[PDB]
């Protein structure tokens, strides 16, 4: 089976180069094409370029040129030799560039052309910001009051993505919604976490909000009550 | 270059029923690609050389067309196939059409949340509105501060399509500084929804 593997997700400052491998195997990987391709939040994918292994040829999107370099490396295992690297290196990089960054290859089938890509690498996250890491601020969003009651946690200020949040360890999962983070205009991202609950309750049970940004090595409990 | 032209944007439907979606290239004669791209997952591809399934992929997709214009066909619908899907030819592709599940009218719960005394203490304010558990995903929310309309200070975030109610919820938050939040009184969050039959408003007065 056909299986492409890249580096993991970075966080880049502006004017930096950016180098990303595709590890790719189970194939002989001198007889297809990589592309790269990248998927670009409301702006959608952007072909980047292709390159084929057997003499390293390569083609970059018009657009991309000048920033845009592509290089492979056959493996050098001699029981297992027909595996390669293919890896994509993209420089002079703006917060535009913040994308998903994946190698592509095509079907092997006899009516498969060069760009319809089956087989496809998890992808890399590239983030370009000048911004410094931070770990979150995290506020109540206090219960107002049968019914039902809403409260959470705003967990504001932070950077890089992601953090992760449970509710009372995660004993609490039930009407749970962490919403999508926002990027600020300052540079730094937001949340929050709400949770819907019997009005009845308000005043017998205890709600923390378990807040985890690794980036930073920060972990916060919040415990949120009636205001 | 080839610019592809996806519609609907948005298409609404349910489990069992058949989706159609339309792909219009700039120039005609070339086959057409298709890819499903799940939240969160991987693109897959599904079609290609216009009317070919890829490898794995049910026979109840379906690729046609000719032309300028193309078709991507989905019978049956599963609970999986509720994704965004495109269209590509050569390096080019299209914007995306996003399926998503039909479901009967529901209107939000809507709930307000003051700034929080510390973060006060801080020098900002963030105000909160909550739109619980509604359908369909659009909603429009005003901020107003002793009753002038608020704009360009807020930022909204909404949860993808819950996968077992097939409902959305949003938050929308007014960032304000702790001088300006400090300088009035009212604030509320006006919320109009289809499932509403007027618009529905949550307020409180600042340190009241």
């Amino acid at each position: 089976q056909v299986q492409l593997v890249q580096s993991g997700a970075v966080i880049k400052t502006p004017g930096s180069s950016v180098k990303i491998s595709c590890r790719a195997s189970g194939y002989n990987f001198r007889d297809y094409s990589i592309h790269w391709v990248r998927l670009i939040p409301d702006k959608g994918f952007e072909w980047i370029g292709w390159i084929k292994p057997l003499w390293g040829a390569v083609s970059y999107a018009r657009q991309l040129q000048g920033r845009v370099s592509m290089t492979r490396q056959l493996s050098q295992d001699p029981d297992d030799p027909d595996w390669g690297v293919a890896y994509m290196e993209f420089s002079g990089l703006t917060p535009a560039d913040t994308a998903e960054y994946f190698c592509v290859r095509r079907g092997s089938c006899d009516y498969c052309g060069d760009f319809p890509w089956q087989y496809w690498c998890q992808g890399t996250v590239v983030v370009v910001s000048s911004a410094s890491t931070k770990g979150p601020s995290v506020f109540p969003l206090a219960p107002s009051s049968g019914g039902t009651a809403a409260l959470g946690c705003l967990v504001k200020d932070y950077f890089p993505e992601p953090v992760t949040v449970s509710w009372n360890s995660g004993a609490l999962t039930s009407g749970v919604h962490t919403f999508p983070a926002v990027l600020q205009s300052s540079g730094l991202y937001s949340l929050s976490s709400v949770v819907t609950v019997p009005s009845s309750s308000l005043g017998t049970q205890t709600y923390i909000c378990n807040v985890n940004h690794k980036p930073s090595n920060t972990k916060v409990d919040k415990k949120v009550e009636p205001k | 270059e080839i610019v592809l032209t996806q519609s609907p944007g948005i298409l609404s439907l349910s489990p069992g029923e058949t989706a159609t979606l339309f792909c219009k290239a700039s120039q005609g004669g070339n086959a057409m690609t298709w890819y499903q791209k799940r939240r969160g997952q991987v693109p897959r591809l599904l079609i290609y050389d216009t009317s070919r399934r890829a490898s794995g992929v049910p026979d109840r997709f379906v690729g046609s067309g000719s032309g300028t214009d193309f078709f991507l066909t989905i019978n049956k619908l599963d609970r999986e196939d509720f994704a965004v899907y495109y269209c590509q030819q050569f390096e080019f592709f299209g914007l995306g059409s996003e399926l998503e599940v039909h479901r009967t009218v529901a209107a939000p719960s809507v709930f307000i949340f003051p700034p929080s005394d510390e973060q006060l203490k801080s020098g900002t304010a963030s105000v909160v509105c909550l739109l619980n558990n509604f359908y369909p995903r659009e909603a429009k929310v005003q901020w107003k501060v002793d009753n002038a309309l608020q704009s360009g200070n807020s930022q909204e975030s909404v949860t993808e399509q819950d996968s077992k109610d097939s409902t959305y919820s949003l938050s929308s938050t007014l960032t304000l500084s702790k001088a300006d939040y400090e300088k009035h009184k009212v604030y509320a969050c006006e919320v109009t929804h289809q499932g509403l039959s007027s618009p529905v408003t949550k307020s409180f007065n600042r340190g009241e």
